[PDB]
């Protein structure tokens, strides 16, 4: 009765393989209690439900051949399922097993072990799916999978069941699930939904696998459990519906009396009475609903009810209108008049005040032949007499008020009701606040709490616990409305949320699985820990008046900053999503003001766009330089960067790894990229060959040449490294930039977890078309979600309206995908631009921007493709090694201020030296080096140093 | 009653004002101790009015513009953080855009919770009492075209805040743009950091 | 040009028509039956009465 | 419906007479005939650009 | 619920709702970390403002 | 071309949308004229709601 025994089974389902697909079909979740086995030893089973599954052991048939099935009486059939044909029967010699009006429906003859009959129900009929009984179990309870379906369906009808006869039987919940189906179409084990949270989730992704994050899982609502129908209750309506009196074509009457308690019109109900029909209403409801018109009010036309209908109506017999409320019942076998009125009748009007001398007159009794509504409003009641129990206050019930059924809390009064003292609404709904019909002090205002759950899920493929937060909780307790299984579990008290937690930590850490709120969590002896997200690092250095931070050394970052530039693009031709080989809904097609051919416009801007996309990104050249056959430019092994071996057939190394990284008739397609992932490669070779090799090779020119090394020369000195590293530091500039490159190759090309991002595109690409077509499988009202079925179902005059509903709705699901899409192309089209940009002023130059291309002070980038996208490898300098060194402005003693000219006056104590936010580098103050204006000054900041003049020269 | 149950609700922020405001504690102490020097992160500790100096010098004007100016430019910047301090109060502008998009979601809303009322083409739009009222069989109308008629309205919710969102993005993309060159950097760019 | 609704159309490539493949035959598959379906002793049954 | 028909590469258990595809299409049908299952393809299909 | 039922007829309407709706949320706690959550450390402002 | 597609896309937005009052919708008709000249009194409302 436990180990997660699966009741799982092929619910009718087609085969399907590699596939996850969700249902309801009420199969039995992982809550067994107890089971009657042991009877006997070295004590009747009699268990029952509708809901039921059975599964046993073998030895010869042990249960003495299996049964199902009242004693003699109805319906009884204890089926054997031996081998001596199996009947359908519908009581005598089979009461016990045998060894040691038979009236049959139907013959079948379908024919330790884990013999499996479970799964029954009746759907008109009969229910029963079976199970392999494999005999390597070797424990009581077998990891399995599921139940085949021999054959289920048989004129059985048990309302009930109670036949059985080492013995196991579960009971079947409605509960919606997950089946994972394998190459070979085989479900393998499935997720019950609700059965734990983190079930729950992967029914709300419908994917067993999850990674870690903050899942928003199905909400919670607590369960209304009473309902409140009262009024103070005990009119002639009872009795005078019926009337003798017949006047009616001059008389049609609405308030016999203003308040009847007498309201039962079950001559509609149980049509007891006569023919009917009713608008707006169930003809049953009649205590339930209640209106302020208790009466009202013939001809061989009872057409003539007329909400709005094309008969005598219109002038001269009395009309309702179209949007006519109410229920009308006719009479018969009885064995005034309708003249014609030049003037036209108004909805409810009773009128009962030029053709020669036929205007101003106006039945017959006798057997001419064989040949009454009563209107109902909007609304209090007053009618439709019912009661319930009192008013039940601090929980949720439904009925709140009687006429009305709401779900709130029949709590604190705390309101007037001034002008009517019985309703009151909200600032965004219908019901707020009401008093209680019998005793009016009393009111509902709180509506049975409801709210959504976010759940932490820590990764699958780490673990399978779970933290719950309820969005919005008092935090003070969680009532049992769901999974049902944990204790309400200690657990953060937060805002965020509080139903089952996890530690909630007094230290403080770097932030993961987010829930939001300033929390985060992860699973760090495993569980789910949930942290106050802490912020960066604390950065506690001292600063001063003079005190300045020098670098001493450096090193070279590269920065892998991953874009998308272009969709999957996609071009969905309605003509098949809606309308796939179906010819009726031609005329369909073509019904719209070119909708249809609207909304494919605006996939094609959408794909055109793409493409020009691709090309401001990677399309800024005339000529494009080729690698030199070098390898040789400041030892960079720009090789691991180039796509100069030509192993693939045009890829980079660095592309090769990206390239590595990151679905039919689906009555659209994904236009192929106007410029291949080969051409791209080759608009990059033609941008990092130029670009190590020219410099701007769109702004300059082709941008002459450049010897590489002259240009990060000029590189450092844009980003403000002057005459400093780039000459003195070679072999080891070139030894940083390799080992980065390095970095990224062992690093985001093993994980993809920066290269991810990328796929924030495609993932959602490709889920916008995973929702589109799944969107189909909707019947939206239709009588079935097929439209062949449609149309190989209903005549023309019928399937259109069905048909026409489709379509309806595939053609806003349709219309939404275009409209996701246009905005997903205009958010890619933004990185686009700023891709693009960024392959203008990081790669066609040297951009000053801070922190804009890469990290740090950048000075170069180097872009390779992506799949949809391009990889910009920013090298990026950073300072290192810094030293705290003091700092002033300037000097006197030469009646000079002497301000650095470029530089900073700085000492180690003594020394005072002049270097740049670049390096160390000391330099003796140098009066070149510096720049005078203001001699010695009232200036803060003079230390009172000396400088030598070059050209003293004594 | 302000925020009532309609299903529509609102997720914190994963950063909250206190982590707001924290980083930005972070960010101006980053700004007055390095000022642009920050290997993204990599803080290079200089003194602000050195930091001035440098700024100054990197703005076509020499160091010892500033310096000889320190008294000056220091309290003309005291000076200029007064007047914003007022101008930014009496209600200026209620904030710019940032009023402007919160108003652009409350009304989101507002459209949205109106439209819960609608009949779309139905008798009611209380779609409790409507099933109350009548039978499923007979609620095509009742409740199919009433629930089409909130599917589109949510659609077109979540589009307009989809594009809300897009319009968002960029303006945030802007920021962190700013964020990183205008603060912890020194833009060059005319109106990038205001004329 | 229709698809445009005009008479000159530019230079370019244009999302214009639909292609499907015409299928080339009808192909009938039910299970052979042979039974002639029973509706008489559905519809000319002698009680219908109970 | 219409596509073509052709032998499938993978036998499915007998209980179904048919299967289908991720997105909710046929993707195959025992014949009732005949012990065998056919792949069924959307005849091809896509767009013309001019 | 039979409305809730009914909605169901609406095949995933919400799924793809809900997931717009949070990858809208995502995005805004992605604009807010961009954007100003740009130091791996955090200075303390000096006490002394000199 | 640049500044002639904004405007274009902004008129043909507004082409379209005089394209789409010629559709029916499924109804009778399309103009609401016609479906107040047909079904007037009793289907005005659904004729109109399509």
């Amino acid at each position: 009765t436990n180990s997660f025994t699966r009741g799982v089974y092929y619910p009718d389902k087609v085969f399907r393989s590699s596939v996850l697909h969700s249902t309801q079909d009420l199969f039995l979740p992982f809550f067994s209690n107890v089971t009657w086995f042991h009877a006997i030893h070295v004590n009747p089973v009699l268990p029952f439900n509708d809901g039921v599954y059975f599964a046993s052991t073998e030895k010869s048939n042990i249960i003495r051949g299996w049964i199902f099935g009242l004693d003699s009486k109805t319906q009884s059939l204890l089926i054997v399922n031996n081998a001596t044909n199996v009947v359908i029967k519908v009581q005598f010699c089979n009461d016990p097993f045998l060894g040691v009006n038979n009236c049959t429906f139907e013959y079948v003859s379908q024919p330790k072990n884990l013999r499996e009959f479970v799964f029954k129900n009746i759907d008109g009929y009969f229910k029963i799916y079976s199970k392999h009984t494999p005999i390597n179990l070797v424990r009581d309870l077998p990891q399995g999978f599921s139940a085949l379906e021999p054959l289920v369906d048989l004129p059985i009808g048990i309302n009930i069941t109670r036949f059985q006869t080492a013995y196991y039987v579960g009971y079947l919940q409605p509960r919606t699930f997950l089946l994972k189906y394998n190459e070979n179409g085989t479900i393998t084990d499935a997720v019950d939904c609700a059965l734990d949270p983190l079930s729950e989730t992967k029914c709300t992704l419908k994917s067993f696998t999850v990674e870690k994050g903050i899942y928003q899982t199905s909400n919670f609502r607590v369960q209304p459990t009473e309902s409140i129908v009262r009024f103070p209750n005990i009119c002639p309506f009872g009795e005078v519906f019926n009337a003798t009196r017949f006047a009616s074509v001059y008389a049609w009457n609405r308030k016999r009396i203003s308040n009847c308690v007498a309201d039962y019109s079950v001559l509609y109900n149980s049509a007891s009475f006569s023919t009917f029909k009713c608008y707006g209403v169930s003809p049953t409801k009649l205590n339930d609903l209640c209106f302020t018109n208790v009466y009202a009010d013939r001809g061989d036309e009872v057409r003539q009810i007329a909400p709005g209908q094309t008969g005598k109506i219109a002038d001269y017999n009395y009309k309702l209108p179209d949007d006519f409320t109410g229920c009308v019942i006719a009479w018969n076998s009885n064995n005034l008049y309708r003249l014609f009125r030049k003037s036209n009748l108004k909805p409810f009007e009773r009128d009962i005040s030029e053709g020669f001398n036929c205007y101003f007159p106006l039945y017959g009794f006798q057997p001419t032949n064989g040949v009454v509504v009563l209107s109902f409003e909007l609304l209090a009641t007053v009618c439709g007499p019912k009661k319930s129990t009192n008013l039940v206050k601090n929980k949720c019930v439904n009925f709140n008020f009687n006429g009305l059924t709401g779900t709130g809390v029949l709590t604190e009064s705390n309101k007037k009701f001034l002008p009517f003292q019985q309703f009151g609404r909200d600032i965004a709904d219908t019901t707020d606040a009401v008093r209680d019909p019998q005793t009016l002090e009393i009111l509902d205002i709180t509506p049975c709490s409801f709210g959504g759950v976010s759940v932490i899920t820590p990764g699958t493929n780490t673990s399978n616990q779970v933290a719950v937060l309820y969005q919005d909780v008092n935090c003070t307790e969680v009532p049992v409305a769901d999974q049902l299984t944990p204790t309400w579990s200690n657990v953060f008290q937060t805002r965020a949320g509080c139903l089952i937690g996890a530690e909630h930590v007094n230290n403080s850490y770097e932030c993961d699985i987010p829930i939001g709120a300033g929390i985060c969590a992860s699973y760090q002896s495993q569980s789910i820990i949930a942290y106050t997200m802490s912020l960066g690092a604390e950065n506690s250095v001292a600063y001063s008046n003079n005190s300045i931070a020098i670098p001493t050394n450096f090193t070279i970052s590269v920065t892998t900053e991953i874009l998308p530039v272009s969709m999957t693009k996609t071009s969905v031709d309605c003509t098949m999503y809606i309308c796939g080989d179906s010819t009726e809904c031609s005329n369909l097609l073509l019904q719209y003001g070119s909708f249809c051919t609207q909304l494919n416009r605006a996939l094609t801007g959408i794909a055109v766009e793409q493409d020009k996309n691709t090309q401001e990104v990677f399309a800024q050249v005339k000529q494009i330089y080729k690698t030199p056959p070098i390898k040789d430019f400041g030892g960079f092994n720009f090789s691991q960067i180039l796509p100069d071996p030509s192993k693939p057939s045009k890829r980079s190394f660095i592309e090769d790894l990206l390239f590595n990284k990151v679905q039919k008739f689906l009555g659209l397609t994904v236009l192929p990229p106007l410029l291949t992932d080969e051409m791209i490669a080759q608009y990059t070779s033609a941008l990092l060959a130029g670009t190590i090799t020219s410099g701007w090779t769109f702004g300059a020119g082709a941008a002459l040449q450049i010897p590489f090394q002259m240009q990060m020369a000029y590189r450092f000195n844009g980003i403000g490294v002057t005459q400093n590293v780039f000459w003195e530091n070679q072999k080891l500039i070139a030894n940083q930039f390799n080992s980065a490159i390095g970095k990224i190759q062992d690093s985001l090309s093993s994980d993809a977890s920066a290269l991810g991002k990328l796929q924030d595109v495609v993932n959602q690409n490709l889920q916008a078309l995973n929702t589109l077509v799944e969107q189909l499988s909707s019947n939206f009202g239709a009588i079935s979600s097929v439209l062949n079925d449609i149309l190989s179902r209903l005549n023309p005059p019928e399937a259109e309206v069905q048909i026409d509903r489709l379509i309806t709705g595939r053609l806003q699901s349709l219309q939404t995908y275009v409209t996701q899409q246009l905005i997903r192309a205009a958010e890619i089209r933004a990185s686009a631009n700023l891709a693009a940009t960024k392959m203008s002023e990081c790669v066609l130059g040297q951009s000053k921007r801070v922190d804009f291309c890469g990290k740090g002070y950048h000075l170069m980038s180097f872009p390779q493709s992506a799949p949809h996208g391009v990889v910009f490898l920013h090298v990026t300098y950073v300072p290192a090694q810094e030293k705290n060194f003091t700092t002033a402005p300037a000097i006197c003693h030469d009646g000079k201020a002497h301000f650095p000219r470029e530089g900073v006056f700085v000492s180690n104590g003594t020394h005072w030296f002049v270097t740049q936010r670049n390096f160390y580098e000391p330099q003796i103050i140098t009066t070149d080096n510096t720049f005078v204006s203001g001699n010695c000054d009232v200036v803060i900041g003079i230390v009172n140093n000396t400088v030598y003049d070059p050209l003293q020269q004594e | 009653c302000a925020q009532k149950f309609l299903g529509l609700t609102v997720l914190p922020p994963l950063l909250t004002d206190e982590m707001i405001a924290q980083y930005t504690s972070a960010l101006l102490a980053g700004t007055i101790t390095s000022g642009w020097t920050f290997g993204a992160g990599a803080a290079l500790q200089i003194p602000f009015q050195m930091q001035m100096a440098y700024r100054f010098n990197g703005i076509g004007v020499t160091q010892n513009v500033f310096w000889e100016n320190q008294k000056l430019i220091a309290n003309q910047f005291n000076s200029a953080i007064g007047k914003i301090q007022d101008s930014l109060s009496s209600d200026a502008s209620a904030l710019g855009k940032l009023q402007d998009v919160v108003n652009q979601n409350l009304q989101a809303l507002n459209t949205l919770v109106e439209q819960l009322s609608s009949n779309f083409g139905a008798i009611s739009s209380v779609l409790n009492d409507i099933l109350s009222r009548l039978n499923p069989p007979e609620a095509e109308v009742q409740i199919d075209r009433l629930i089409t008629g909130r599917l589109q309205s949510l659609q077109t919710y979540v589009t307009q805040q989809l594009i809300r969102a897009a319009e968002i993005r960029a303006s945030a993309n802007l920021a962190a743009t700013k964020m990183s060159e205008c603060v912890l950097g020194q833009s060059k760019r005319v109106d990038f950091c205001g004329k | 040009k229709c698809t445009l609704k005009s008479f000159t159309v530019e230079k370019g490539i244009y999302q214009t028509s639909n292609f499907r493949v015409q299928p080339t035959e009808s192909i009938v598959r039910f299970p052979n039956i042979t039974n002639l379906c029973p509706f008489g002793e559905v519809f000319n049954a002698t009680r219908f009465a109970s």
